[PDB]
DNA sequence: CTGACCTTTGACCTAGTTTG
DNA sequence: CAAACTAGGTCAAAGGTCAG
């Protein structure tokens, strides 16, 4: 979910 | 007086169609000929060394012949004037090699490895000769469940406490011992004896376990280990297979032991490694450290160049064995959690007095 | 000749150390080389006979390891400048970027520890998953090995990356002075008395998160890979600022062992912290935990 | 120190 | 994926070569 | 000739294929 996003972008 | 071959690098059998050439390419250069055999073509250069020897006949066919090999030179009788090349490979060319400071570092690596042999038993050669069948002795009585162990634990015996039980309290006086040597090889290495003792006792409390998978794993391989002098030989699968917390006990070492065995080190290479695992001045309760650490310093460049005499082609190896010392950290710390749990859920550890010492207050 | 130590078929030769018939022979050989992992569906009780031995594999397989056939016996198949990793990027990517107290800082740098990774070479370049299981595997390790050269300069305490000197005597008493301790002696001092700059600190950490063992790589001979990359990298520039020391490049990646030993205890001491609601632990912490 | 023992004997 | 079927290897053994 | 070696044959055992 948020390291995820982090690294989503 | 015990040379080598021209085109893999195996030992030499004798001296083949003018040239020294292991029991093998002699065999297959004399049958390319003997047959006419025209081996496909290939351009890429192929190193050949004794494993793949056997992966391009065309390379094969081809280095062989381009250092002699000739069904003519094929010089017959009793060996002329020895003495012309009965000086080794490095003969003049030696005291280029056994020169300069080095000549003592290859000194170094040569009393380390003599003193692993006389230390330690079972050495990697040996395990090896096991693991691949080629040694003239019975295949080790593979232990893979409940009925080859009840019936190995006989043959070869010297408490009826559980299964999962015997198996490791039953290995705790090879632990032991194998501390025993440890120890013993511990005071061959230049300068350990003279630390202060009372590092000397940290140097080892914290060496002997990384020491021990690093040794238990020349017994091992992907499917089981060797085990009573290895004569021996249980199964990853049954292994895994324990109750409860004694499944999973040692199974992170047999990854390790699959991994570190891809670096594909010997005795002779493993003989140094060990000793710079003991010299770690990074160890907790020293204070005479620098010394500890000159050591290290000093068989680590011994280690080094032994990485690159013996495994000529091997990108970052020291570098990558290296890096082992931490895999290994971790096997221990994890081992110790675990032996941590038994004691918290079990009521017969009940460790033998040494490994009693060696683990109280580790980790 | 004789009978197949494994299903009873004719064995028609040795293979492997053992009496085997052709078709045991060639499942063996196939089932080492190719690296397979077979798995018992049924009881890892199943019969092996001339028939139905083709059944399942696992307990086939296993079946011939008991008839001690031997794997190492298998041979193998018969077939077939030095800036790829720059210093610079790292060093740069180790510039941009800088108990309860502690999992602020903690929490807090875990944000920038995904800027770091991505400024690292070919680090955001390989898969996405990749990506995520490299950070998640080594989140601790790394973060503990930045703010404890940080901490180097600094006395007997750390500096958390927030401005908040953690002197020992404020941990031996917070309970966790057990650790910070070691954390002081094995990874600070080390690295003072040593004189680390922080463009070896930073091939270090990516050291760190180039870990190939990771469960779950996708592709880890990847990962594997863009490590030795740094290996050959850190190597020369020790080669190059430091020709003095010989043995700083070993003494470099001699700092590693520590930091996992270390790390593991870290986390183990943040668990019986996190489902326990005694002290508060940031988001991004529970996603790592 | 039981390792002292091993430690201290030839 | 299996496995009947077919080619290579190379560890030994042996009969013939050459040196002292 | 005895002693010191080797080309060459030998066959268990390991490698490769490719219908089924
Ligand atoms: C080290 C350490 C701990 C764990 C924290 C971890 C895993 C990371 C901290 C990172 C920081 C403080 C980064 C920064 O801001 O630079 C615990 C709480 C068990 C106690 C004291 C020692
Ligand atoms: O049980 C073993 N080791 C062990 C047990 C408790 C604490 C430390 C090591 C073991 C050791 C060895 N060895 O040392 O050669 C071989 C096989 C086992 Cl199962
Ligand atoms: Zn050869
Ligand atoms: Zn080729
Ligand atoms: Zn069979
Ligand atoms: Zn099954």
């Amino acid at each position: 979910k948020i390291l995820h996003r982090l690294l989503q972008d | 007086m015990a040379i080598e071959c021209r085109v893999c690098g195996d030992k030499a059998s004798g001296f083949h169609y003018g040239v020294h050439a292991c029991e093998g390419c002699k065999g297959f250069f004399r049958r390319t000929i003997r047959l006419k055999l025209i081996y496909d073509r290939c351009d890429l250069n192929c190193r050949i060394h004794k494993k793949s020897r056997n992966k391009c006949q065309y390379c094969r066919f081809q280095k062989c012949l381009a250092v002699g090999m000739s069904h003519n030179a094929i010089r017959f009788g009793r060996m002329p004037q020895a003495e012309k090349e009965k000086l080794l490979a490095e003969i003049s060319s030696d005291i280029d090699q056994l020169n300069p400071e080095s000549a003592d570092l290859r000194a170094l690596a040569k009393h380390l490895y003599d003193s692993y042999i006389k230390s330690f038993p079972l050495t990697k050669a040996k395990a090896r000769a096991i693991l691949t069948g080629k040694t003239t002795d019975k295949s080790p009585f593979v232990i893979y469940d409940m009925n080859s162990l009840m019936m190995g634990e006989d043959k070869i015996k010297f408490q009826s406490k559980e299964v999962a039980i015997r198996i490791f309290q039953g290995c705790q006086f090879r632990s032991v011992e194998a501390v025993q040597e440890i120890t013993e090889y511990a005071k061959s290495i230049p300068g350990f004896v003279n630390l202060d003792l009372n590092d000397q006792v940290t140097l080892l409390k914290y060496g002997v376990h990384e020491i021990i998978y690093t040794m238990l794993a020349s017994l091992m391989n992907k499917d089981g280990v060797l085990i009573s002098e290895g004569q021996g030989f249980m199964t990853r699968e049954f292994l895994k297979s324990l109750r409860k917390p004694f499944g999973d006990f040692m199974e992170p070492k047999f990854e390790f032991a699959v991994k570190f065995n891809a670096l594909e080190l010997d005795d002779s290479d493993l003989a140094i490694f060990i000793a710079v695992i003991i010299l770690s001045g990074d160890r907790p309760g020293l204070l005479n450290v620098k010394p500890i650490e000159d050591i290290q310093d000093n068989l680590l460049q011994a280690l080094e160049l032994q990485l690159k005499l013996n495994h000529p082609e091997s990108s970052q190896l020291f570098a990558k064995l290296l890096q082992k010392m931490t895999d290994l950290r971790q096997i221990v710390t994890e081992h110790v959690q675990l032996l941590q749990v038994i004691k918290k859920t079990e009521t017969d550890m009940s460790l033998h007095p040494l490994l009693q010492e060696i683990y109280k207050d580790l980790y | 000749k004789h009978i197949c130590a494994i299903c009873g078929d004719r064995s028609s030769g040795k293979h492997y150390g053992v009496y085997s018939c052709e078709g045991c022979k060639g499942f063996f050989k196939r089932t080492v080389r190719k690296d397979l992992t077979y798995t018992c569906r049924d009881n890892k009780d199943c019969l092996i006979d001339k028939r139905q031995r083709n059944r399942c594999q696992y307990c086939r397989y296993q079946k011939c390891l008991a008839m001690g056939m031997k794997r190492e016996a298998v041979q193998e198949e018969r077939q077939r400048a030095n800036e790829d990793m720059p210093v610079e990027r790292i060093l740069e990517a180790e510039l941009a970027v800088e108990v309860t107290n502690i999992c602020q800082a903690a929490d807090k740098q875990l944000f920038t520890l995904v800027e770091w990774a991505k400024r690292i070479p070919h680090f955001s370049e390989l898969p996405l998953d990749d990506q995520v299981i490299l950070l998640r595997a080594g989140w601790n390790e790394l973060l503990i090995a930045s703010f404890s050269h940080r901490s180097i300069a600094v006395k007997d305490g750390i500096l958390l990356a927030t401005g908040l000197h953690v002197h020992r005597n404020s941990a031996h008493s917070a309970g966790v002075g057990a650790i910070f301790d070691r954390v002081l002696t094995e990874l600070v001092s080390k690295m003072r008395d040593m004189q680390m700059d922080k463009t070896e600190l930073g091939c270090l950490r990516a050291i760190v998160l180039f870990n190939p063992d990771s469960k779950g790589l996708s592709n880890p001979a990847e990962v594997e890979a863009l490590r030795e990359k740094v290996y050959a990298s850190l190597e020369a520039y020790c080669k190059h600022k430091y020709p003095e020391q010989p043995g700083r490049f070993a003494k470099l990646l001699l700092r590693l062992p520590a930091l996992r030993s270390i790390g593991l205890k870290c986390l183990e001491h943040l668990f019986f912290f996190k489902l326990i609601g005694d002290t508060p632990i940031d988001t991004f912490l529970m996603e790592m935990l």
